[PDB]
Order: C-alpha cells, then structure tokens, then sequence
RNA sequence: AAAGGUUUGGUCCUGGCCUUAUAAUUAAUUAGAGGUAAAAUUACACAUGCAAACCUCCAUAGACCGGUGUAAAAUCCCUUAAACAUU
C-alpha cells in the first residue's frame, strides 16, 4: 500500500473540539433551568411530559 | 374451427395397437420421422410453444399434434415410454423428441402420473432404514408423569388465572392516574363464552 | 415449577441416564430476584446531557 | 456495516412472497436490517396453516438454549412462539389479551341477548 | 420361560439367509439410471476369483434384512391444558427440536392445540414432520398414492413385488401400520399365487417366510421349494417352524423320531401341515425324480 | 430515517403527548404477571448460563480432554 | 497433449489422492536428494511424484528441497516444539518413504473424519436459505406447505387486496 | 457414416483442417484398427472383466484368452506414464465449459 | 461447439472476420385480463410535504434502518492484542 497519507486536519478537528467542550461546560443551574408557564427547558427547549405537569 | 375428432378418445390405449397405426408408424416412436425447421445448424434449445392455436395448426406440426389420435394420457402407457429413455429412464427433453412445449409438459405430467400409479415403471433404488435404533421408551414417544397442577386441575403458574387485586392497592391506582381513568374489569368469564351466530 | 415443556425434558433426561426418581423439577428464584422498577439506580454511571443550546 | 454498539437477539426474519410470509428463526446483532447479516438460523415458523391445519414452528432447542446463556436477548413475537411451545411460560400479555377477548365476547352475547328479547318484543306487538 | 426366538437371533438369521439364496446376477441387476462409460480391468484366475468374493461381500450387505418389528402404539400423552388460551387460536401449532445430534425417535414434537392443550404429536404428526426437516432420499412428506389397494395390485399383476417393498421401506417407518399393511399385503399376494421366486436372493425373502411361519402357513413355500429341487432349504424351513412352534404337535413328533432331513418334511406333513397331501406328493415325485434319474 | 442533524418537521410541533387511560384491576394483575413472568425467565436464564459454561469446562478440561493430550505425547 | 512428462501429475484427482496429512506440529519438510546416483533413486521419485501430493494436503508447510549437497538423501522435519526429525531414505522406495513419513508424523484416519464432521456441524437440513448454504429457500417448497403465490395464486380470502376492500365495505 | 456403420453412441470432436476427404479417409483408418476384448484377451493372455457402476461391484467377463490362460499378473504402475489430452482433462479440472457445449439438439 | 459461411483458375495449408445458442437494455410495429418478481440516464441542480422519537422532569434513542458507488488496486483469507458508544 503506503498511498494512504496522513489527516492533519481530521486529527486537528478531533482535539480542537474536546477543549471546547471542557471549557464550555455547561452547569446544573443552566441545563435544568424550566420555564413554569409552558413547562419547557429553555437550554434545550425540551418538554416535559404531561404526567410530570 | 373444426378439429377432427379421434374415435379413440374414450379408449386410447387402443390406438396404438391397431392396424391404422402400425402402417403409419411401424415399431419405431412417434417422432422418429419428424425434423424441425429452423436457422443454424444450432436450434433454438426451447421448442414451439404450441402447434395448434384455436383450431388452426401450425406449418409443421409436433409429433404428437400432427397424428390427432395419438392421446397423451397417464394410462397410454406405450405411448409415454416412447418418450422416456429405457437405459437410464429420463424424461427426453423437448428438443430431443422435437414434440411443442404444451405437449412435453403434458406428456411429463402424463408421465410422472403413471410412474405414481404404478403403470409405468421405473427404478426404486434401495435404502436403508431411517432410524439406526427403533426404541420406543423415550419419555419422547411415552408417558410423561403428570405434573401435580394438571392433576388437580389448576392453571400451570398462578399469574396465569385472574387474581382479584386488594381494595387498597386499587385506590393506589386510582390516585396515582387521577383524571385519566377507564372503568374498572371484573374477573373475566371462566371459559370463552361461545361465539354469537 | 418448570415450563410443561422443558419439565418434560427434564424427566426424560433422567430415565435415559437412568436416574430413576419421582422429584418434580423445581426452578429456583432466590439467586435472581428483581428490584423494583423505581428503585434508584446509579447516578455515577449516568450520562449528562450535551452543552450545544437548541 | 460495522456496527459499535448492541447486542445479540433472537429474532424472526420475514422471508416468502406479498400475501405468503414465512419466517426465519435467526440470532443476530440487534443493528442488523431485519433480514440482513445473522449470526446463526435457530429455526423456521411458517405461520399459515398447511394442508393438515397445522401452523408448523421448528426450534433448534439446543442451539437457542445456547444463546440465551451468552446474553441473548428475545424479541417479543419469539417470547410468544416460546410460550406456546411450552418451553418459556406464557407471556404476560397473551394472558391479558386472552382476557381481553373473553371480556369483549361477553358483551357481543349478552347484546345479542338483549337485541333477541327486544326482538322478542317485537313478536309480542306482532 | 423358553424365549420366543426374534427376528436377529443369530440362529434365524442364519436359516432365513440360507433360504434366501444368493444370485450375483440378480443382487446386481442393472439399475435403470444415468449411465457411465464402463472401465476395464486385465485379470488372472486368481485375480479375478478374488473379485467375485468381494462381489459377494457386497452382496451380502446389500442383501441386509430390513427390521420386522411390531406395531406400535399411539401416542396419546398431554403434557398441560392452558384453558386461558382456549379461543385465541384458531389452528393448531406444531412445534418441533431440530437439534441435530438427536436420534429421532426421541425427539419432542408437541402441538398447541386451540383449546389450549399441549401434547405429544402423533406417530402420522412426527413422521411427516421429521420428513420436512431431516428429508431422507426416497421419502415423502405426505404418503403416496401407489400404496392405495387398488395401485397395490397393479404392481402385483405387473410381477413388481421388490419394488412395493422397496417402495414401503423407503416411505415408512418398520413399525407402521401403514409399513406392517403394505408388507402383509404382498406377502399374502406372493402366497396365493405362487410367486416367491420373486423375492428370492433379495433382501424381503426372510420378512416373507417368517411371516408365513408365525402365521402357521408354510405349506406353499415347501412345495415350491420341493418342486425346484431346493430340499435342503425346505427342511431349514420346517427346522425355524419347529423352532417358533416348539409346543406344536410337529415339533413334538420330530423329538420323539429323531427325523431329521427329508424326514422333518415328512413329519410336517402329517402332522400340522395344512396341505399335507400336496407336500408328500411333491416330495415323493422330487425323491423319484432324483432316484430314477441318479 | 431521519438523523440528528435533520430539522424537524413543521406539522408536528404541536404535538403533545396523549398518556394511555389506565384501568386499575387489569393495570395491577398486568403489573404482578410481568414481575412473576420476568423472575421465571431469569431463573431459567440463569440455568442457561450454567449449561454453557459447564459443557464448556468439560471440553477444556474434562476426562476425555485430558486423556487425549497425553495420549498424544506418549 | 498436456505438456510435460507424466501430465497426470497436473490433475485434481492425482493431487487429492495423497494420504500423508502432516500433524499439526509439523512446520517444515527439507528435502536432501541426490540427482544422480544409484541409491539415491526411490529419493527422486518421492520429490517427482510424492512431493506435490504432500504441498496439497498441507498447503501451511515449507517444503524446500537440496539438491547434490551430502552423500545421501534424507529428509528432515522442524516440528513447532523445536524438535528435528531426521529420516534416511537411501535405498528406499518412493512408497516407502511416504508410508514411513505417514507413521511417524501422519494423522490417523480416525482424527481426520472427526474433524470433517466438525466442520459441517453448522449445516443443517431443515435450514432455509440461498442455494450456495441451504436446501431450500422457502417454506412455499415443501410439500403440503402453502405454494409460492407466483407459481400458484393465492386464494382471494388470502390476500391483503381483498381483505382491505371488505374492511371499506363495512 | 456412424448410422452407416451401425454405431448408435458416442462422441468424436474433430479439429484443425475440415477437410472432407482427410475426415472420412480418417475416420475409417482409426475405426478399422481399433482392438476388440477378445483380441487383447489373447494379445496378453489375460481375462478381460466388466465393471459397470450401474451394476456396483459385480465383475463381468466380457472375453477370455483362447488357449492358456497365463498367471503372471499385469503389472499396475503407481503412476501411469499416460499422454493426456488438455481438452479431456481440463472439464475434470472445473474449468468452465463454452456456452456452446452440450446444448439440447435433435435425437440423432 | 457436434459446427457452418467466407481468400484461389483450381487443390491444399495457414489465418482472421462472420453465422447458428443464451441473456440484458433501448427502439420500431403490435397487444385482454389475472398472479408474481423487478424497477435503474446522470455523485447535475432542486419548489413542496413527509422520513425519530419516547417519557413523571433525569436519561436513552436519533451512531441504526434507508440511500448511493465518491474515493482507492484499493482486497480476500489468516494471526495476535486490546477493547465497545454493548448484552
Ligand atoms: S419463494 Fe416461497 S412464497 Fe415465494
Ligand atoms: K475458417
Ligand atoms: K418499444
Ligand atoms: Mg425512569
Ligand atoms: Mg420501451
Ligand atoms: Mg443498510
Ligand atoms: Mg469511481
Ligand atoms: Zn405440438
């Protein structure tokens, strides 16, 4: 073989990300934050089921 | 749109025994005497679909279609082992015989349907027996000891007959699915009540 | 008890080995009992949601 | 396809032609196309009735008791073929939906019942 | 108690082999099949007296008896009665082990039936099943339609009594009705009209005289056997009929004579022999035959 | 079907979740027959697992594997 | 014609009707042989004849021969554990040689047919599938068995075209 | 010329020239010399025996020598020295055939 | 391949091309219905709709199924080791 050559960029790519995610972390009081009128998680804008209302 | 019509229809085993037959074919098979027209000298390796089409016959009819009163049926014997090798007992193929390919799948039924009955013959080879030992006292083919629940009659497990739940843990129920509740079951009828007809 | 089938296949294992016995054979649910369905579970071993906003 | 991630079941394969299913009892990786890779053929369940009336399940009992010991999971049209067979107990909900069915026959003869006496009724005015 | 001697006891095995015969030419008669361009071998006396006794090696299995056994008895075992099923269904299902490495005759094959009960398949239930799963060459999943009476007898009129049998045993099980039916069936044919050279030097010769033995009706076979100058297997005959009978009034009278030879036919004959008249008749022509002419 | 990274549909936005009615004396005999049904197949599970494991021991090592090794060498 | 002397020798049935199956110990097979010679005859027949028949059945060994480099033919086998085992074979028959090789390093026949049987165990008759792994595709094929809608219709009450217009009829 | 003889089965592949002439002239100088059993029987003064696979085992005797029937066995070589035709063997070899090969024809 | 046609004044040799068999697609002309299988110009550009949810909040899933043949002689079979976003 010895055509396959190396991917810096996929490589770059991969790290580059990983510390953003250590350093963007996001805290309880952020990703389980509700909004009580519509019942919906603003971070993710998920709804919550209806027997949980 | 009139197709002349064989005398031995009833009977056509008889056909190939008269006198009518024997001057026109001898003792050779019905399809000695036939050649098929074709382009090349490598034919076509599937014959005429059909030679007859509403009561009209094609240029150069198949052994079978050209003589009406030849009939293949399973008990004309004589006539389907003209068209089964007498060494090895295979069904000749449509080419071989030059016979339409309506006529080589009726003849084969015709065929095997005689060979079923036992008018015509062929080889049965001999094998030997499927099981190397005929005991029957496996508990398989036996009499399993019955189990202590189907002697008394009750169910298998007993989750599987309706156990009427507590009053209290009903209530739980109805708590818990407060405003979305369906009328409460009763113990189910003993058997499948019989169909309504 | 066992299943009706494999009750059966069972006991006819053992004439063919020729244990000879009337004992019925018996499944044993001590080793594998169920916890509760809302029994708390392990929150260590739990994933956390995702920091990219919808 | 390579897979990351799943487990082995035990599941049927539709196989047969449009208006004739047959199945193939398979084990295979839960991410699999449903008639795709397999790992191993457990048995066949043809679910028409054939000529003597007979819906016909072939189970290869050793090999499935094989791969329930290593983790293998069950689908739940296979729990039910289990059951009937006698070598699983009867699942749950075929004990529910048997009742189900009594309970809903119940009804049907008692409404004919009454349809009958009001039919009866009928007679009466003449 | 004197045992009852059985079909493989080595003693009737070795009398029913030699009333059998041997025929290299009929053993090895040519099959009707594909054929193959024959090979060629240069021998020497020796060579190929050596070829003949492997010929008759391999005649020896192929001419192999197949099991007389008797018939068995129904299966008619529930293992349980689900009533909570009754209704669900409307067809019942049959369900079957294939595990490989199990003989067949202990394998399970239970059926659900609609009412809920599940019990062991039939002996029709598990032959047809075992068929569809394990097929053997030579079988077939539903019975022919050749073993129908009136089929029988065409074969019989037509002289093919190897073949139903051999029909009989590729098909069926030794210890079917359908296999005991068929096979008493020729057997009685064979008996009526005087036709047991068909299956002599064939593997159906020893299931045939043994079943005219227990059923007490072994006159045909001596007087066909006299009357082809085969004397010395009509007497190994009246030897297993004296060995399946020993109470009988024959065997009893030979004890008491010692007769042994031409002599066993003779007490035969008088004694429990239902044509006795013909059996003295064809013997005592055979005896002039062989004393005028040697 | 859809991935992840697809935009969701438009005509189902509204969408809320319907919760099934419940009917307690068939929702608690259910509940009790999963319980029972589901420690029976553990049970038989777990004897599964012990037939794998046992058959697979006596080929490793059993009498008949260990004959045979030195069998061989002698 | 086949070129070559003793074409045969170039033909599948030849190849397969050696019967020296190497034990799985055996990793190599040098052969030391004289081209000419008088005691060294039964040696060049083994590599003419024997030699492809024993590389057929033992694809994984190395057979390297010598030629001409010692007084006597012989041959040696490297077995996994580090054992050498030589064999002289001057003054012997090519059959010779190939009878001796398969006592001392030859499988039995009784650990050959165990292994053949091994091999088919995950066939199974009653097994459905394409032609190349199974006897029969579909359950429509046996006997008694609803036929394939293709070669014989089904019945109307069978099929879903039918079953739908009755449900709107209702 | 094979209904003309009288032969009934058998195949023959003929290649390079078509000739006419040099295929009859050829045909009937290798006809003519072929050697019937009963003449190899006393060529080497051996019995010359049959073995049909339709038949299994069972050696027919097709032809016996004349005079003295020798005892010295035919010597059987391990490996025959035979002259093999590449078009005979390669079939047995699995190679594929020409799509021109045994195609459904007219009996003959 | 069981072969055939075709160089010459003629015969023979050599040697190509073509024919006869089988299939797929498109096209011309032609045609009733029914069962079945298959569906295919283009990795060109795309209006519109739909194709992933579930669920007492946490999580899990959307990494699959489905699609195409972009790239790369890229692969097959085999050995060893370790894992898994698993059971
Ligand atoms: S191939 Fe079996 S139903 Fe069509
Ligand atoms: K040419
Ligand atoms: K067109
Ligand atoms: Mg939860
Ligand atoms: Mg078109
Ligand atoms: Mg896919
Ligand atoms: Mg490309
Ligand atoms: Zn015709």
């Amino acid at each position: 073989r010895k055509k396959v050559r190396p991917r810096l960029i996929a490589e770059l790519a991969r790290r580059v990300r990983a510390l953003r995610e250590q350093r963007n972390q996001p805290r309880d009081s952020q990703l389980y934050a509700l909004d009580y009128e519509t019942l919906t998680r603003p971070h993710s804008g998920r709804r919550l089921p209806v027997r949980a209302w | 749109s009139s197709l002349p019509v064989s005398p031995y229809e009833s009977e056509p085993w008889k056909y190939l025994d008269s006198e009518e037959y024997h001057n026109r074919y001898g003792s050779r098979p019905v399809w000695a005497d036939y050649r098929r027209n074709h382009k090349g000298g490598v034919p076509p390796q599937r014959t005429r679909k059909t030679c007859i089409r509403n009561n009209k016959v094609a240029g150069n009819p198949c052994p079978i279609c050209r003589d009406h009163k030849l009939h293949v049926d399973f008990r004309n014997v004589k006539l389907l082992e003209q068209f089964v090798c007498a060494h090895t007992g295979i069904i000749f193929h449509a080419p071989y015989t030059g016979v339409c390919m309506k006529q080589h799948k009726k003849l084969t039924q015709a065929i095997q349907k005689a060979r079923e009955c036992g008018l015509l013959s062929y080889y049965v080879p001999q094998v030997e027996p499927r099981d190397a030992d005929f005991g029957t006292v496996h508990g398989a083919v036996s009499v399993t000891p019955p189990a202590p629940t189907l002697l008394s009659g009750e169910p298998w497990y007993p989750w599987y007959s309706w156990q009427q739940p507590p009053e209290r843990e009903l209530s739980r129920l109805r708590r818990l699915y407060q405003g979305n509740l369906l009328e409460e079951s009763g113990p189910p009828p003993e058997s499948m009540p019989e169909m309504p007809t | 008890p066992y299943p009706p089938l494999l009750r059966a296949m069972i006991l006819a294992e053992r004439q063919k080995n020729g244990d000879t016995s009337v004992q019925e054979p018996l499944l044993n649910l001590e080793r594998t009992r169920m916890r509760p369905w809302d029994y708390p579970a392990k929150q260590e071993t739990k994933g956390r949601a995702k920091g990219t906003p919808v | 396809k390579a897979y990351h991630g799943g487990h082995l079941t035990i599941r049927l394969a539709l196989g047969g032609c449009t208006n004739r299913p047959f199945y193939r009892i398979v084990a295979a990786h839960n991410k699999c196309p449903r008639d795709g890779r397999f790992v191993e053929q457990l048995g066949s369940y043809d679910p028409l009735p054939n000529s003597h009336g007979e819906k016909l399940v072939a189970l290869n009992l050793d090999r499935i008791r094989h791969w329930i010991g290593c983790g293998a999971h069950l689908s739940k049209p296979m729990e039910k073929l289990l059951g009937l067979s006698g070598f699983f107990p009867l699942h749950p909900m075929m004990i529910t939906n048997a009742e189900r069915l009594r309970r809903r026959r119940a009804r049907e003869v008692l409404l004919a019942s009454q349809k009958a006496e009001s039919e009866a009724k009928e007679t009466e005015a003449s | 108690e004197v045992k009852k001697p059985a079909f493989m006891d080595e003693e009737v095995q070795r009398i029913l082999t030699k009333i059998t015969g041997l025929d290299l030419q009929k053993t090895f008669r040519p099959a009707i099949q594909p054929l193959k361009p024959p090979t060629y071998k240069l021998m020497t006396q020796a060579q190929l007296e050596e070829a003949t006794r492997l010929a008759v090696e391999a005649a020896k299995v192929r001419l192999k008896m197949p099991p007389v056994l008797e018939e068995r008895k129904p299966i008619n075992d529930v293992l349980a009665e689900d009533k909570i099923l009754e209704g669900t269904e409307t067809n019942k299902y049959v369900f079957t082990d294939i595990s490989y490495n199990i003989p067949h005759r202990e394998r399970f094959i239970v059926v659900r039936e609609p009412s809920g009960t599940l019990r062991k398949a039939s002996w029709e239930e598990r032959d047809r099943v075992i068929q569809i799963y394990f097929p053997k060459e030579g079988r077939r999943v539903l019975p022919p339609v050749i073993f129908k009476d009136e089929n029988l007898k065409t074969m019989y009129s037509q002289d093919r009594h190897a073949d139903v049998l051999n029909l009989c045993v590729a098909q069926f099980e030794p210890d079917s009705a359908e296999y005991i039916k068929v096979h008493h069936q020729t057997y009685e044919d064979i008996d009526r009209h005087g036709k047991y050279e068909l299956l002599r030097s064939t593997r159906h010769f020893g299931g045939m005289a043994w079943y005219f033995v227990n059923k007490k009706k072994i006159d045909g076979l001596l007087i066909d056997q006299i009357q082809r100058d085969l004397v010395d297997d009509a007497t190994s005959l009246v030897q297993l009929y004296h060995m399946l009978h020993p109470d009988g009034q024959s065997a009893q009278e030979a004890k008491e004579q010692a007769a042994e030879g031409v002599d066993l036919i003779k007490v035969f004959a008088k004694t429990e022999a239902q044509r006795g008249a013909y059996i003295e008749l064809a013997l005592q022509t055979y005896q002039e035959i062989v004393t005028s002419h040697s | 079907r859809k991935t992840r990274h697809d935009p969701p549909a438009k005509s189902k936005v509204g969408r809320v979740q319907t919760p099934p009615a419940v009917d307690p004396a068939e929702f608690f005999v259910l509940t009790e027959r999963y319980r029972q049904y589901r420690e029976t197949v553990r049970a038989l599970r777990l004897e599964f697992t012990l037939e794998v494991r046992r058959k697979l021991h006596e080929a490793r090592a059993g009498v008949l594997a260990e004959r045979k090794a030195q069998q061989a060498i002698t | 014609p086949m070129k070559g002397r003793f074409p045969i020798r170039r033909t599948l049935q030849y190849l397969g009707r050696g019967d020296v199956v190497f034990k799985e110990s055996v990793k190599i097979m040098t052969v030391n042989y004289n081209t000419y010679g008088e005691l060294g005859e039964g040696a060049r027949k083994f590599v003419f004849f024997n030699i492809p028949q024993i590389q057929y059945k033992n694809p994984w060994v190395q057979i390297m021969m010598f030629k001409n480099m010692t007084p006597s033919p012989f041959l040696r086998f490297y077995l996994d554990s580090g054992e050498q085992v030589l064999v002289d074979v001057e003054t012997k028959s090519n059959k010779e040689i190939m009878e001796h090789i398969k006592k001392i390093l030859g499988k039995k026949e009784e650990t050959l047919r165990e292994e053949e049987l091994e091999k088919q165990q995950r066939f199974h008759p009653g097994n459905f599938g394409p032609r190349k792994y199974c006897l029969r595709e579909c359950m429509c094929e046996v006997e008694g068995q609803v036929p394939c809608p293709g070669l014989v219709p089904l019945p109307k009450e069978m099929t879903g075209k039918y079953k739908a217009a009755l449900k709107a009829s209702t | 010329i094979c209904r003309l003889i009288g032969i009934k089965d058998m195949y023959a592949r003929v290649t390079g020239s078509m000739n006419m002439l040099n295929l009859t002239r050829g045909l009937f100088h290798g006809l003519a010399r072929q050697e019937t059993h009963q003449h190899l029987a006393d060529k080497k003064g051996l019995h010359v025996v049959e073995f049909r696979e339709e038949c299994g085992p069972l050696p027919i005797v097709v032809a016996s020598p004349h005079g003295a029937l020798s005892k010295e066995p035919e010597p059987e070589p391990e490996v025959p020295d035979t002259k093999l035709d590449w078009q005979d063997v390669k079939a047995m070899q699995g190679l594929k055939r020409s799509v021109w090969f045994n195609l459904k024809r007219p009996a003959t």
